[PDB]
């Protein structure tokens, strides 16, 4: 999931990866 | 902000990784 276009669910999925156990923020604001 | 960038665009990891708690 690096260098592409990561939209929608799949933006969830790459920081669901990256982050761990840390867990992570999203907002679409 | 991200949502939109990363869409758009192409994020680096590490701008990812900024989202992480």
């Amino acid at each position: 999931f690096v260098n592409q276009h990561l939209c929608g669910s799949h933006l969830v999925e790459a920081l669901y990866l990256v982050c761990g156990e840390r867990g992570f923020f999203y907002t679409p604001k | 902000g991200i949502v939109e960038q990363c869409c758009t665009s192409i994020c680096s990891l590490y701008q990812l990784e900024n989202y992480c708690n």
